[PDB]
């Protein structure tokens, strides 16, 4: 199975600033990495798929990059609605389609 | 617009079974995978399995093969997950979500979740 | 049938010499079943043209079978693709 290790486990930032979180795969996933945001007591929302393509409606301050086994999600100009937990998930080749452990982004 | 409407919360005894539903609307049901995800309170997401409603093909996480059973009804546009022999480790929120059949690389809309609570 | 999802193949048996001058392989597929397998091969640096000589007619993943593929390749450095699953194949000269 492929393991996804997310970093940092948690971080606190202020509105308007930039942050970056990462997802490291234990094997080559050929860029088939999705990013989701989940706010407290809500359903996950797709942000990014195939590691750099923004989903419909996602504003351009989100950006995904990475390849091979190392992937990054960057949020410029943090807005209040950006806080919550973020998860990565891979869909390469064979199940399980495992999730990363999650990163908690909260207000300072 | 695409909607996945999930069934209501269940509060059940150890050893019981529960069957929850995920009703799809706003698209063509058989063109999309329905996947299922588990989340314990304050913890992360876990993939349970998925069903291709158009063909009935299913895939299961090895950790849930003796726990979950996934089915689908084309005529009612509904997917179902049955959980058996419930223990306190099964208390969690369960989501259904949609992926594209034939290019399945994301869960692109998500249901609101069904809470299953195992209690004495 | 429909085309097998290019992102859902893994090697059960990587490409290997058959013993009768062909290349045989077996894949495990994790999408909807049954489906029709996109398989091809390219001479390195020329991805446009499929150089695979398929012996397996209409390779298909069935519900409880399929995934065996047999082909022939021109000499030189090639890459075999089952969907996006790939493996290098050096083909010895005649």
């Amino acid at each position: 199975d492929i393991e996804l290790t997310q970093s940092p486990a948690s971080l606190s930032a202020s509105v308007g600033e930039t942050v970056t979180i990462t997802c490291r795969a234990s094997g080559n996933i050929h860029n088939y990495l999705a990013w989701y945001q989940q706010k407290q007591g809500k359903s996950p929302q797709l942000l990014v798929y195939k590691a750099q393509t923004l989903a419909d409606g996602v504003p351009s301050r989100f950006s995904g990059s990475g390849s091979g086994t190392q992937y990054s999600l960057k949020i410029n100009s943090l807005q209040p609605e950006d806080f919550g937990s973020y998860y990565c998930q891979h869909f390469w080749s064979t199940p399980p389609w495992t999730f990363g452990g999650g990163t908690k982004l909260e207000i300072k | 617009q695409v909607q996945l409407q999930q069934s209501g919360p269940e509060l059940v005894k150890p050893g019981a079974s529960v069957k929850m539903s995920c009703k799809a609307s706003g698209y063509t049901f058989t063109d999309y995978v329905i996947g299922w995800v588990k989340q314990r309170t304050g913890q992360g997401l876990e993939w349970i399995g998925e069903i291709y409603p158009g063909s009935g093909t299913t895939y299961y996480n090895e950790k849930f093969k003796d726990k979950a059973t996934l089915t689908a009804d084309k005529s009612s546009n509904t997917a179902y997950m049955q959980l058996s022999s419930l223990t306190s480790e099964d208390s969690a929120v369960y989501f259904c979500a949609r992926g594209e059949d034939g290019y399945y690389i994301a869960l692109d809309y998500w249901g609101q979740g069904t809470t299953v609570t195992v209690s004495s | 049938y429909t085309m097998c999802d290019k992102t859902k193949f893994t090697w059960k048996r990587a490409p290997t010499d058959s013993g009768h001058d062909t290349v045989v392989m077996e894949v495990t597929f994790s999408g909807t079943k049954p489906c029709r397998i996109p398989v091809r091969a390219v001479a390195h640096g020329s991805p446009d043209v499929n150089v695979a000589m398929l012996i397996t007619p209409n390779p298909t993943i069935e519900n409880n079978g399929g995934g065996f593929i047999e082909m022939q390749l021109p000499p030189g450095d090639n890459i075999i693709y089952v969907g996006e699953l790939s493996h290098q194949w050096f083909q010895k000269g005649s």
